[PDB]
């Protein structure tokens, strides 16, 4: 029911089953999700896709960056003198741990929640530590942000300088869309034929948030080494790429292409595999994975 | 509003902000029997 | 009324003498009878999977109704231990038994203690809340009446489960002649009581709801073992409470967890060694005393690539130097402190995360998840006495641990500040108008910030962008610059070890749903902790030619000379840099167990102070 | 006192406790019990013997 977007459409599914989490043999940790930045225009249906994919996600929250009506985005937890319990408001992020969260307006947040999901995001926990406790609490979800770039929409004067966000929150992601509907006759024109028939017509929601779960619990996608072989490969090259844009511009580039986005395309090719619930993904599954990567890289090299 | 008394397998199957069609019997309490009088509490 | 014969408890005393009757088997609860004597400790710990094992029955048994059966193990016990020793069994009036295991059904939390477990040993994790004072209760108070030269001993009986009579809580005062009867405290008998409060643990609680706590009433033997915050696990019966006297009853139950034992939840304090391992030790010890701290640095962190000298530094931190405490007082610090400082993508939170996992005693401090007041300790009052206690901060539990400190740059001043006596002399000393203190938090610091414009330009000087100030700098003992250097070839490495790590798999156990000294070396790719616990315990003292070596080396990093132009000072080199010097050698030499710092510690710590402070910024 | 089905919104959720439903008493100077009581269900208490 949106008109087009199909790669971001993709995206939303290679998202909402997510990766599968590594405990490594040491001890530490290594994310199972994907994380999507829907960078752009008001026009386009970036916070009616959130509000879709909080409502097709088995658990899922679509907040605001500053919080909800009478709820937070972190958790917090606070001593409460007369009882002596420690209360733990639940924010978004834990309230749908194992979950989706869809926060908007990524761009306008706090900035005691900046830190905590600089923590949180990439490496699941929230830890806090009031007077006499220390808790470290448990953070399950993948990120679908929205948000606008400073200037209305993106004007192509102030490309690699159009975005407000740190790079050290862009890292985190797993992959990063800009929206712009510059100057398509044809594509507006059906895209008010589409919305108004949506208008006048007003598989299935259940079935597929059902199947989502089910996959989630029942397969554990992890690559084969002919995939990772040429998952090193291009990544070589993409980096190269990515390296030479940077001398290139000769100023350095507005959004990092990192090993994080190495295991981003790790875990998007684990999550299309996961979609045929087949414990091997393939090198086709790693090209699909780094073509979705390359249409998230169309503003890096930009 | 109203004082709810749940029962063996009715205790902590609801959390709190969970609506609920619950069937139930009204009563008033009964510990032994303010300008009014003749009210226990329901 | 006293009974004659009852089989109940003649069968379950009889399997119980049998169960701890151990000979004829490896004699395991025979050597916890023999060391609990020596030690003088009264509470044996009894296995429940033993007890299946042996008799499932009796466990079924037990585990369904405590308190009698308990009395008839007790008994055993009793009768065992006088056995092995009349003259210590005499010491005591009673024994207890304290419980260990899987306890399956039995294992339920305070939001899932519900009443089909009354009577029932539970088990249940959880957090403390409360520390009520430990305060005495009389069992056993005798008298004396000056007026007729009389002693009496009147006699109380443990019924703060059972149905309780004033005919039992009468305290005497007057002989029958309405003399004057003058207690004897010191002749009389007591035992020590205290109420805590456990609590779900919010990182197990559902997510949105109100926390669910019981309360445990810890008597004699376990006093201090649970402090508020601490983790918990407590196993003991739940029961009901008698209301006071009254012709009146509501149904109403308040109902408590008479704990049998309370352990630590943290399973972090895990010294768990065998002679074989001690041995095991001793030779990776000697035989490569000189190599192997390269080969700790190198196996410490697997799954990740390079950062050998970050290694070698979260080592000596980990390990730790030597607190000193001198002739007055002047205690200078034995802790290294770390700052990771790079670009993103660069492991330091993975790091982080190891060290968590790993080193006992780790806590996580976020920028602004934890804040002052939170990080350091506190003052507040009771609001039921009006009196001023003290609420340890995160440093404070803390205190002989580690703190990873997530986003260390986030912290505002205030805090930044607050963290100075701990980070120098480890303790805080905290004050308000009624109550002072100073507490100790000897802890170490491993802090992950993030540069300034979010990412290290290669041409600034460290100290433009670095957000910190020289103030705090100087106090950080190591400041580990982590750059992404972007080149191809090592991004082959980083690549194909970050792969590799992304292929291993449990080794068999799993089948494609998602969730000794030396390794098994596969080819894809617990010691650490046994070795490093051991090592901490080391003294070993400086060398003659390890102080003339490490003082020449810290004039020469003073002098301006030492450092070419072109490069720019990381960390200003005050003389926290030469104590940080010998802190980095007394940790090499831990690592060795020399039992003295040589001549090779301390070329290590001047190498690592050289690579770790001086950058080479680039035109 | 009768069988009403109604909707509503909790707000609040007071802890699982424990409240009795078989009690047995005894007395304090011959020490027989009198095991057994019908302890009424809901809020009803129980005036002893
Ligand atoms: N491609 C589209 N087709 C139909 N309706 C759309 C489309 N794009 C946007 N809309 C409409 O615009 C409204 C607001 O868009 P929104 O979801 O807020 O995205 P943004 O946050 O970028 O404005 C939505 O309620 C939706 O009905
Ligand atoms: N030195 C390294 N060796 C192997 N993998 C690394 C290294 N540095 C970063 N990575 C990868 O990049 C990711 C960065 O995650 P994280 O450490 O949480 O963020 P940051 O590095 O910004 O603190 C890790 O999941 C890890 O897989
Ligand atoms: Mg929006
Ligand atoms: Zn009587």
């Amino acid at each position: 029911s949106i008109f087009g977007g199909t790669d971001m459409k993709k995206a939303i599914a290679c998202l909402l089953f997510g990766g599968s989490r590594k405990r490594l043999p040491d001890g530490l940790t290594r994310r199972g999700d994907i994380n999507l930045l829907m960078l752009g225009d008001p026009g386009t249906a970036k916070s009616q896709l959130l509000k879709f994919v909080e409502k097709c996600s088995p658990i899922g929250v679509y907040t605001s960056g500053k919080g909800s009506s009478a709820a937070g985005l972190t958790a917090s937890v606070m001593r409460d003198p007369s009882s002596r319990n420690f209360i733990m408001e639940g924010g978004a992020m834990v309230l749908a741990d194992g979950g989706v969260v869809c926060i908007d307006e990524f761009d306008k947040m706090r900035e005691d929640d900046r830190v905590a999901i600089h923590e949180a995001m990439e490496q699941q926990t929230i830890s806090i530590a009031k007077a006499g406790i220390t808790t470290t609490l448990n953070s399950r979800c993948s990120v679908l942000a929205a948000a606008n770039s400073v200037f209305g929409r993106w004007d192509e004067t102030k490309g690699e300088d159009n975005i407000d966000f740190m790079p050290t929150i862009l890292s985190r992601f797993d992959m990063i869309f800009i929206v712009k509907d510059e100057h398509n006759e044809e594509r507006d024109v059906m895209l008010a034929k589409h919305v108004i028939t949506l208008h006048v017509s007003a598989i299935d929601l259940a079935k597929l948030k059902k199947f989502i779960a089910y996959c989630r619990v029942k397969c554990g996608p992890r690559l084969s080494a002919e995939a990772a072989e040429k998952l090193k490969n291009r990544y070589i090259i993409m980096r190269s790429g990515a390296r030479q844009h940077e001398r290139d511009s000769d100023r350095r580039s507005s959004i990092p292409i990192t090993v994080r986005q190495l295991e981003a395309i790790v875990r998007i090719a684990e999550a299309l595999s996961k979609m045929k619930l087949q414990p091997f993904a393939t090198e086709a599954d790693v090209e699909e994975a780094l073509r979705l990567f390359q249409v998230s890289t169309l503003d890096a090299a930009l | 509003h109203m004082q709810l008394y749940c029962d063996r397998y009715l205790c902590d199957k609801v959390v709190p902000g969970n609506r609920v069609t619950i069937m139930g019997i009204y009563s008033i309490k009964k510990f032994g029997l303010r300008v009014g009088v003749g009210i226990r509490s329901s | 009324t006293v009974v004659l014969d009852d089989v109940e408890l003649r069968e379950a005393q009889r399997d119980y003498l049998d169960f701890l009757d151990d000979e004829e088997d490896q004699g395991i609860y025979q050597s916890k009878v023999r060391e609990l004597i020596s030690d003088n400790q009264y509470r044996l710990i009894v296995n429940v999977n033993d007890l299946r094992r042996k008799n499932e029955k009796r466990a079924n048994r037990l585990l369904n109704n405590a308190f009698e059966e308990l009395v008839a193990f007790q008994r055993a016990l009793k009768d065992f231990v006088a056995s092995i020793d009349a003259t210590y069994a005499k010491q005591y009036e009673e024994f207890y038994v304290g419980l260990e295991g899987s306890f399956g059904s039995k294992h339920v939390s305070p939001r899932t203690l519900t009443s089909c477990f009354l009577s029932c040993v539970v088990c249940v994790e959880g957090i403390v809340t409360k520390c009520s004072l430990v305060r005495p209760k009389v069992v056993r108070s005798v008298h004396y009446c000056p007026a007729t030269k009389k002693t009496i001993e009147r006699r109380y009986s443990d019924l703060t489960t059972l149905v309780a009579f004033p005919s039992s809580s009468v305290y005497p005062t007057k002989d029958e002649e309405n003399n004057p009867l003058e207690t004897e405290y010191g002749l009389s008998v007591y035992k020590d009581h205290q109420t805590i409060t456990i609590q779900e643990m919010p990182e197990k609680a559902p997510a949105g709801q109100l926390p669910r706590s019981v309360d445990v009433i810890l008597d004699d033997d376990l006093v201090d073992k649970a402090k508020p915050g601490d983790r918990v696990q407590v196993v003991g019966t739940y029961r009901c409470l008698p209301g006071k006297k009254g012709g009146y009853t509501s149904g109403t139950f308040r109902t408590v967890l008479i704990a049998c034992n309370v352990k630590q939840m943290s399973k972090d304090a895990q010294p768990s060694f065998s002679a074989e391992d001690i041995a095991k030790i001793k030779k990776f010890s000697k035989t490569r005393s000189k190599d192997i701290f390269d080969q700790l640095a190198k196996s410490l962190a697997p799954s990740i690539h390079g950062h050998d000298y970050v290694k070698k530094a979260i080592l000596c931190l980990l390990l730790g130097g030597v607190e000193r405490d001198l002739e007055n007082g002047s205690h200078i610090r034995g802790d290294i402190n770390i700052l990771l400082i790079g670009d993103p993508s660069v492991a330091k939170s993975q790091l982080l995360r190891y060290v968590l996992c790993t080193a006992p005693r780790a806590i996580p401090t976020t920028g602004r998840g934890s804040s002052g007041v939170g990080l350091t300790a506190a003052v507040t009052t009771d609001q039921e006495t009006g009196e001023r206690r003290l609420e340890a901060g995160a440093m404070v539990l803390a205190d002989r641990g580690v703190v990873c400190i997530d986003e260390f740059d986030k912290m505002s001043d205030m805090d930044r500040t607050a963290i100075h006596e701990v980070m120098e002399q480890g303790r805080v000393t905290i004050a308000k108008a009624g109550i002072h203190a100073r507490l100790n938090a000897r802890c170490s610091v491993l802090a992950a910030a993030n540069p300034v414009y979010g990412r290290y330009d290669q041409y600034k000087t460290p100290m433009e962008n670095i957000g910190l100030q020289d103030s705090l700098l100087s106090r950080f003992d190591l400041l580990f610059i982590m750059l992404d250097q972007m080149d191809p070839e090592q991004d082959r490495e980083i690549s194909d070890h970050v792969l590799r790590m992304h292929r291993y798999r449990a080794p068999g156990e799993q089948d494609g749903d998602a969730m000794q000294i030396y390794e098994k070396h596969d080819n894809l790719l617990a010691f650490m902790k046994k070795y490093i616990h051991v090592a901490k315990i080391i003294k070993p003292v400086l060398t003659q030619e390890s102080a003339t070596y490490i003082a020449e080396e810290y004039s020469r990093l003073r002098s301006q000379d030492s450092m070419s132009s072109d490069t720019a000072r990381t960390s200003p080199v005050t003389a926290r840099t030469l104590e940080t010097l010998i802190r980095l050698a007394t940790a090499h030499a831990k690592a060795r167990m020399s039992k003295t710092v040589d001549l090779q510690d301390a070329e290590e710590a001047v190498e690592l102070v050289q690579y770790a402070y001086f950058k080479k910024v680039l035109e | 006192s009768h069988l009403v089905k109604i909707p509503g919104i909790i707000i609040a959720a007071s802890a699982v406790r424990a409240k009795a439903t078989r009690i047995s008493i005894q007395c304090r100077s011959c020490r027989n019990t009198l095991t057994n009581i019908a302890m009424r269900p809901g809020l009803e208490g129980y005036a002893l013997p």
